[PDB]
């Protein structure tokens, strides 16, 4: 069109490299041009890493993308622009850009590996910025390329035993089975392949980040921010595209088995592993956005996780709520998730019935209420300004929206008892408004 | 449904928290909390929490009352209006309630 015309002259005034864009130039002349010879001259100009040239080079690539089209190349090329921290931050910032428009358009939907590699560099860029405003733009680009796989993937569904064991259960093998870089598209089985495609691509994404999420102070360093990233992106997924886990109409094709199979079936192990191996742990974030993953499970994928919602309620949760010497703030937090789960009948009925009418299941519902009454009981503060404080720190029931948090680089024992005294008030409400 | 919830985890737990009464807003809705008294809507748990807000009424001793006593009253004399069918014996303590606040 006509800004790849000025970019092959900017590219050309910049200048071996040069003869390229005098070629392309030519055959425009001739005109609409072959796709190979003027992608190689944008692609000899960001092989260097200069100021004026490679940002231009990368912006024209990352346009011509969204046009015609080859892909597979582009992108490995627009991720190699990134060698790491020593690139400076504009080159960073155009790279981010240019994935962001190659990944979304409204023609030309890369699928498999293109798309799993630029949310990976977006974020490598994330993580190894060493600047805070690229940091911030590398996150929130790649939070709205990771929600809009899922929003697609939405819009074709639219249209159509202990701890330990836990590692094992392996339900769904995904042996090498990503990574398939042919695919491309733009705008009974024909579209069901289409579809089949975007499921492959937002369970590899899921991968991606489910084993981000699995490794392993310092909040600000490296690996700690990755895993915030890891599971924040995790709950967004999970709470902004709930529809899409527990639709029964998504099903994702096998890889040694070549079966059609249940979305949440096929990451129910990644999920599981994401908690089991990450939640419960020393430092407050993780647990609070673990507790946020595990209550969005509790609420909406009863079904599907009724051995795992006991298997982490007994060991991870309510073993936390009974520990003496353990933090008060992820008490809170889960007593918090508790008062959540109370205004919720059915979520209490399908939790009594499932776990403590079984005689070998041990008793949940029973111990989860007592220990809600258990610190429903000490009173630390007397002095009632504390109260009135607390009563005057009120801004309701559990409803759901978009969910995006950003990493860029009084009493709490009172306002627990608090907690768990409302919780209780709102079990007797909820049971009594399940009577009726 | 809630049948077995109702005899499993009420009759000598509920009430013992909800004692927390007798310790100062928080009385307002522990009030509220006993109100929600299901009476198989098996009478142990009526009887537990119909007595515990008669005693809290405090009506048979007057001049101590305060907004506390007439919250636990005005709760008592609502259940009694909204599920009379079902109180069966606990009646009694119900019509203490009101003739003792006959007298004023």
């Amino acid at each position: 069109l006509k800004f790849v015309v000025s970019s092959l002259d900017i590219i050309a005034a910049q200048a071996q490299l040069a003869e390229l864009a005098e070629k392309a130039l030519a055959a425009i002349k001739e005109n609409l041009p072959d796709p190979e010879v003027v992608f190689a001259p944008l692609q000899l100009a960001t092989k260097s890493g200069t100021i004026p040239l490679t940002t231009t080079a990368l912006d024209c690539i990352g346009k011509l993308i969204s046009y015609s089209y080859l892909i597979e190349r582009a992108i490995d090329t627009i991720c190699d622009c990134f060698q790491g921290e020593t690139t400076l931050v504009e080159i960073q910032l155009q790279i981010v850009k240019s994935l962001l428009a190659a990944v979304l358009n409204d023609k030309i939907i890369v699928h498999g590996a293109g798309l799993l590699k630029a949310v990976r560099q977006v974020y490598n860029i994330f993580l190894l910025s060493r600047s805070t405003a690229n940091q911030q733009v590398a996150q929130g680009t790649l939070t709205q390329m990771v929600g809009t796989v899922f929003e697609r993937v939405k819009t074709r569904l639219h249209m159509k035993l202990t701890l330990k064991d836990l590692e094992h259960r392996k339900s769904f093998d995904d042996s090498h089975m990503g990574d398939g870089p042919t695919m491309v598209s733009q705008v009974p089985e024909s579209l069901d392949a289409e579809d089949e495609a975007y499921i492959r691509d937002a369970y590899l994404v899921f991968r991606s980040f489910c084993n981000l999420s699995t490794k392993i102070y310092d909040l600000r360093g490296q690996p700690m921010r990755s895993k915030l990233i890891s599971l924040h992106l995790i709950h967004t997924l999970l709470n902004n595209h709930i529809t899409v886990f527990t639709s029964p109409l998504c099903t994702i094709r096998n890889t040694k088995n070549n079966e059609p199979t249940n979305f949440l079936q096929a990451i129910k192990y990644y999920l599981c592993l994401s908690i089991t191996r990450n939640g419960a742990s020393s430092v407050d974030r993780v647990f609070d956005i673990c507790c946020e993953i595990f209550w969005l499970m509790l609420k909406y994928m009863r079904s599907s996780f009724k051995n795992e919602i006991e298997v982490f309620l007994n060991e991870i949760y309510l073993a936390l709520l009974a520990r003496r010497n353990a933090p008060l703030s992820q008490k809170l937090t889960f007593v918090g998730i508790l008062k959540r789960l109370c205004e919720d009948p059915r979520a209490l009925v399908e939790l009594y019935l499932n776990y403590d009418c079984n005689q070998n299941v041990d008793n949940i519902f029973q111990t989860i209420v007592e220990d809600l009454s258990r610190f429903a009981t000490a009173s630390v503060p007397i002095t009632p300004t504390q109260e009135q404080q607390y009563e005057e720190s009120r801004s309701t029931a559990g409803e759901w929206q978009i969910k995006s948090v950003l990493p860029p680089p009084l009493p709490k024992e009172y306002v627990m008892k608090r907690t768990a005294l409302d919780s209780l008030v709102e079990t007797l409400r909820s049971l009594v408004h399940w009577s009726q | 449904h809630v049948g077995p919830m109702f005899d499993a985890t009420w009759m000598s737990f509920f009430s013992t928290l909800s004692s927390l009464v007798q310790k100062t807003d928080v009385n307002k809705l522990c009030l509220e909390g006993m109100k929600l008294a299901t009476k198989i809507a098996l009478s142990t748990p009526r009887e537990a929490f119909i007595s515990m807000l008669k005693n809290t009424a405090n009506l048979n001793n007057p001049r101590e009352m305060q907004a506390k006593n007439v919250e636990a009253l005005k709760v008592l004399l609502d259940l009694a209006q909204t599920e009379g069918n079902y109180l069966k014996e606990s009646w009694k303590d119900v019509l203490l309630c009101i003739s003792q606040l006959d007298r004023l």
